[PDB]
């Protein structure tokens, strides 16, 4: 089971537009954003108090250099693929997710995945240990990267050794924030329109992201008729979600919502209270 | 620790 | 080969509209618009109270999912009322017209 995760999302665009710099690299610990580089500011900077108070100057400085290097590599990568796919100019995007997970058995998973204009380009995983090309333009990259095993050795040492060592440092630094449990505030709402009552069970303000939200109809579970929203983010670092159902107005009182969360003394039960 | 620079395609 | 590749079909955004907390009249709250599923990453977003732009709009960081689809959280302080219509209006390349998503009040 995954216990902790360190990952970075890189977004590089060929054409800056409002609210999209040329390059942004963001770091997450257990999903929580904690560090950021962008081509406007030109510096790695802390997004949490805990990494600010635990980091030193050389931490920010050393990562600035890689962010600057990555920015320039992506500019070159964007021109390479445009020329390779003989594409139109204008807006193109290279995305990269990479990082590691620490499992309950003490073991490490890691990977690096790149995307181009919304599809798989090339990917790497510690399980298989070789670059996978999604199409024939990526095959050219795969061949160059596999030469003398050089890039696969750097990726492996980073994802298998450096990444989990730094994850363990950050888990310490962030222990308080990471460990906390705020339970949901649950409410059921009811729009009784078109002859057809719609019933929504909303869980507000919960951390972490794991939650069970299930509609009941008498003694039955009602998934067949249930629709769930995503588990989506609040501005304050907590989560929101909802399970919905359609009911006849007459039978509205047969239905109740069950919600379990780690911050819960016990599983809770909720109904429409007009 | 963001020290895995992108490699050019 | 002599091949000329076309960018590929855009994906139109999906929009979830939700408050931080259950609406209570006169109690300050946060209206969220979570925009997902879209390619390419350019969107225009407005948060409207009776068709008028709500003051203090904040937009979060651009991220993306396993399918490389972009997502963004846009949010603003508000006081929910029964009389007023709160909408998230979203424009994208793939969309011939901008589209409004109404906050269904959770009073
Ligand atoms: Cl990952
Ligand atoms: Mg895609």
């Amino acid at each position: 089971m995954v216990l902790h995760s360190l990952h970075y999302l890189d977004v590089a665009v060929s054409e800056p537009s409002p609210g999209i710099p040329q390059f942004v690299a963001m770091g997450f610990v257990d999903g929580i954003p904690f560090t950021r580089y962008d081509s406007e500011r030109g510096r790695m900077e802390p997004l949490t108090e805990w990494i600010k108070d635990s980091a030193d100057p050389e931490y920010w400085d050393s990562q600035t250099q890689i962010g600057v290097g990555s920015q320039h590599v992506y500019a070159r990568s964007l021109e390479t693929l445009r020329e390779r796919y003989n594409q139109s100019g204008g807006l193109h995007t290279v995305l990269r997710v990479y990082g590691c997970e620490l499992l309950s058995d003490g073991s490490v998973r890691g990977s690096e995945r790149f995307g181009y204009d919304g599809r798989d380009f090339i990917s790497f995983d510690l399980e298989s240990g070789r670059f996978m090309a999604a199409d024939s333009a990526a095959e050219i990259t795969r061949r160059r990267w596999e030469h003398e095993g050089i890039v696969a050795e750097r990726q492996t040492n980073y994802l298998k050794h450096e990444c989990p060592e730094w994850l363990q440092k950050y888990v310490g630094y962030g222990q308080k924030e990471l460990e906390r449990k705020e339970p949901p505030d649950v409410h059921v709402s009811g729009k009784e329109e078109h002859g057809t009552l719609i019933l929504s069970c909303h869980a507000y303000g919960f951390y972490p992201k794991t939650i069970a939200v299930n509609w009941m109809k008498g003694d039955e579970i009602w998934d067949q008729e249930t629709e769930w929203g995503g588990v989506v983010p609040n501005s304050d670092g907590t989560f929101h979600t909802w399970a919905r159902i359609e009911a006849l107005p007459e039978e509205r009182e047969q239905y109740r919502c069950r919600v379990e969360h780690p911050g819960m003394p016990e599983p809770g039960i909720f109904a429409w209270e007009p | 620790y963001m020290t895995l620079q992108a490699v050019t395609f | 080969e002599n091949l000329y590749f076309q960018s590929m079909a855009g994906e139109a955004p999906k929009v979830e509209v939700y408050a931080r907390s259950r609406a209570e009249e006169g109690k300050e709250n946060i209206l969220h618009c979570f925009i997902t599923g879209f390619h390419p990453p350019k969107i225009d977003v407005e948060l409207l109270k009776n068709g008028e732009p709500m003051p203090g709009v904040t937009y979060g960081d651009l991220s993306f999912n396993d399918k490389w689809q972009f997502q963004r959280l846009v949010y603003v302080p508000f006081i929910p009322t029964r009389e007023d219509i709160f909408t998230c209006r979203v424009a994208h390349s793939t969309m011939p017209e901008p589209r409004s998503y109404r906050w269904e009040p959770d009073f």
